[PDB]
């Protein structure tokens, strides 16, 4: 229809009456400072004020065209103050509310932690201790998918706030992180089965055992690149307890993840063959022969 | 498109990852000798990739090769190691593609794989033997054409190779 509302169309967060009612408050002799007060006293995020400016300095017609100057001002030194937290931002706009609808999160939420993820230098574990805090693990796949699509959208643009190479690196750990992630899940849908399992033949298992626990025992041996029968045994011991088929259950839960988990979990195939066997002499090990 | 491709797509889409594979294969082979007695699945296996679907990638690889595009053909019989490491010739079309390549070092290993893999085979260590002789040499040529000479001899399979390596000693 009108201008406005092509802006608001297709984005979530603002509609052509708030922008029309933008539009409308601002006079012809107002100041670019006037204009900027106004602007962060209707519209709070940064991005959608940024989305805001373009919209009045392309609406703004002939006859206003000190107005339109004044905006033009305006508008870059928005762009100036805030920079990253404007631009960057409203460059991942609609994906962000894209994915934020299916997650119980604000599409500005993830457009935050976008910004701190890809604002720095950050590991796969970095970013796994990143997300542990603010989301369930069942969440961190959409979120780690938002995450790779900002960053290969910021890869195209070749913007001047993150250097192409950092964001390579950076979609790399992501990508290891998402890896990560396929371990938690299997591990968080096997290990309450395990545990229902023992406590039907009676089996008492330890109290601080979770599937988060087991997860980082997992990484913990794969992450060992000289495995051994009896390390693998004393970390699942550690775990679990000294319990034969406790015991027993763990590490069969162990060498069923080899195949159920990403291949990118393993950086080289020798090691991930090597474990397979040491699972299964550890196996042979505990049980009574 | 290629079947590789379409085969990794279809991977990558069906999982949770944007690319669940290793980045650098070549990292990920190095060393890599398969255990056929390690009970565990090959990623062809685990992927649900049908023999089919595999061979139908050798051809690209070998189609690749026979265009003297080495390069392509080392990046395809890799993934199809990745795959299915138990597969001698792929691991032997491999080795020939990085001898092409004069990346012998991994050539050797490619070639020392397939003989694991194929122990009646005497082409392996014979192509073993012809790298070891370009590293001028690391000496492991001569135990390298023995092992040749022995799988060669008195098979009439074997015998244009038998000649050579008669006409070789002297
Ligand atoms: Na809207």
């Amino acid at each position: 229809t009108d201008l406005a509302d092509k802006y608001a169309s297709g984005n979530s967060e603002i509609s052509g009456q708030e922008l029309r009612g933008l539009r409308d408050a601002i006079g012809d002799d107002a100041s670019p400072e006037d204009i900027l007060a106004l602007v962060q006293e209707k519209i709070k995020d940064p991005a959608l004020q940024s989305t805001a400016l373009d919209y009045l300095v392309q609406t703004t017609p002939p006859s206003q065209g000190k107005l339109k100057e004044a905006l033009i001002q305006a508008r870059n030194t928005h762009t100036e103050q805030f920079g990253r937290t404007a631009i960057g931002a409203k460059n991942i706009l609609f994906a962000s509310q894209e994915y934020a609808d299916q997650l119980n999160v604000s599409p500005s939420g993830l457009r935050s932690l976008y910004l701190e993820v890809t604002g720095d230098t950050h590991t796969c574990d970095q970013l796994l201790s990143m997300l542990q805090d603010r989301y369930t693990y069942q969440d961190m796949a959409i979120v780690s998918s938002f995450l790779m699509k900002g960053m290969a959208t910021g890869l195209k643009r070749q913007g001047p706030y993150v250097p192409s190479a950092q964001l390579q690196v950076l979609m790399t750990e992501t990508r290891n992180l998402q890896a990560v992630l396929t371990s938690y899940d299997y591990f968080e849908s096997r290990v309450p089965i395990l545990l229902d399992s023992l406590k039907a033949e009676g089996i008492q298992t330890p109290s601080d055992l979770n599937f988060v626990k087991v997860a980082e025992s997992y990484h913990k041996i794969i992450n060992d690149k000289f495995p051994t029968a009896s390390k693998v045994e004393r970390e699942v011991r550690n775990l679990i307890g000294d319990d034969v088929d406790s015991v027993t259950g763990v590490l069969n839960l162990f060498f069923s993840a080899l195949r159920q988990t990403s291949s990118r979990l393993f950086s080289s195939a020798d090691k991930r063959q090597q474990l397979g066997a040491m699972i299964a002499n550890a196996l042979d090990a505990v049980n009574i022969n | 498109m290629s079947h590789l491709n379409y085969l990794l797509e279809k991977i990558a889409a069906s999982s949770k990852e944007d690319f669940p594979f290793p980045d650098d294969l070549e990292s990920y082979l190095e060393g890599y000798v398969p255990d056929k007695n390690i009970a565990l699945d090959t990623y062809q296996k685990i992927f649900k990739i049908s023999s089919e679907d595999l061979e139908k990638v050798y051809k690209e690889g070998y189609h690749a090769y026979l265009d003297k595009d080495y390069a392509k053909s080392i990046t395809v019989f890799r993934w199809l190691v990745f795959f299915n490491p138990f597969v001698s010739k792929f691991w032997f079309s491999l080795g020939a593609s990085l001898h092409m390549s004069e990346q012998y070092s991994q050539a050797l290993h490619a070639y020392g794989v397939t003989a694991v893999l194929r122990d009646k085979d005497p082409y392996p260590h014979y192509y073993a033997y012809i790298c070891y002789t370009l590293t001028n040499e690391h000496e492991e040529a001569e135990k390298a054409l023995e092992m040749a000479w022995v799988r060669a001899q008195h098979k009439p399979l074997y015998n244009e190779l038998k000649e050579e390596i008669l006409d070789i000693r002297k």
